[PDB]
């Protein structure tokens, strides 16, 4: 499960990057560790 | 001449950087301090003609996003007047000149002299490489080529020189006046990798070393100095931090405009008084 997701875009000299907040809820006997990685390949996301 | 003290950065950046990236020997001899990891790691990422990773450079506020595996960050930075002339006069010119042109250009033979021609007009001859013609060659310039005694000289009738010379706008005269302009201009490297950054950050130090030999910043932005800041986060809001290491560019320039004069004096009116 994920909630609250954001797509947070901040303008700088650099130039524009995305970075933003989601929140997820895992099942039982899960024990997730620090930056693990996940995908989702139902959603999309524009981007130009 | 008004000076655009970034355009002349990455214009002097960009093929150099390509060309110095091309090869890896000079790369090779760029890197020689640096341990065996990182100098092998960067050559097999950015080094070669058939590098796959590339490196860029652009200005900064891109409504864009930028790429932040490699790349050359610039903003203008600081400036001030440092030094003045009386009357703001820096020189004086009769003929108008525009930028000093650097062109190669075999010999000819003519009826009575050998010439080299040129792309465009001739306001001023600076200097012929490997040659200093005498009185006997009797040295002239007449607009576009330029030209010396055929007998003397006859063994040179194909002679592979080049030329430094100043183009030629206009027939007229004026002053010049202006003041020198002490400016900082602020360049950093990106990296999500800090290695990467380092090495970066020593090419960027290579090419302004061999940058002092070029003519633009040899006639125009003379007295070069550096300052390099600390390797800071640029960023932590992102998944991954953004490393770079900030440096300072000083240059002297002269920013200074044409005045024209169209008094010209060509008669005398002498003449005495009675009482």
């Amino acid at each position: 499960a994920i909630q609250s997701q954001e797509k947070g875009t901040n303008q700088l000299d650099i130039g524009i990057l995305d970075t933003g907040t989601a929140i997820g809820t895992t099942q039982l006997e899960k024990r997730i560790s620090y930056r693990d990685r996940f995908t989702v390949p139902e959603v999309l996301m524009p981007q130009q | 001449a008004i000076t655009s003290v970034d355009s002349y950065l990455l214009s002097e950046i960009k093929p150099r950087l390509n060309t110095v990236l091309e090869n890896c020997y000079i790369i090779d001899e760029v890197l020689k301090d640096f341990d065996y990891q990182t100098r092998e790691s960067f050559k097999e990422a950015f080094c070669g003609k058939n590098a796959q990773h590339e490196v860029t450079v652009g200005f900064n506020f891109p409504k864009f996003k930028n790429n932040y595996e490699a790349h050359y960050l610039i903003q203008l930075g600081q400036g001030q007047e440092t030094k003045n002339s009386l009357g703001s006069i820096q020189s004086s010119y009769f003929e108008a000149t525009g930028d000093t042109l650097v062109e190669s250009s075999t010999a000819i033979r003519e009826d009575d002299k050998l010439v080299f021609t040129v792309s465009k007009p001739i306001g001023e001859l600076i200097k012929v490489e490997d040659i200093e013609f005498a009185k006997y060659d009797n040295l002239q310039v007449e607009g576009n080529k330029v030209s010396f005694k055929y007998q003397t000289n006859e063994d040179y009738e194909n002679y592979n020189a080049n030329i430094i010379f100043t183009e030629k706008k206009n027939d007229s005269k004026g002053l010049v006046k202006g003041f020198t302009v002490e400016e900082q201009v602020t360049v950093v490297g990106l990296s999500f990798n800090v290695d990467v950054a380092r090495c970066l950050d020593a090419v960027l130090k290579m090419i302004l070393i061999s940058m002092r030999d070029s003519i633009e910043e040899q006639q125009t932005f003379q007295l070069q100095n550096l300052s390099f800041g600390d390797i800071a986060p640029i960023i932590e809001d992102g998944d991954s931090m953004i490393f770079g290491r900030p440096t300072i560019i000083k240059y002297t320039s002269s920013l200074d405009l044409d005045y024209t004069i169209t008094q010209d004096i060509n008669k005398l009116t002498f003449k005495e008084r009675k009482d």
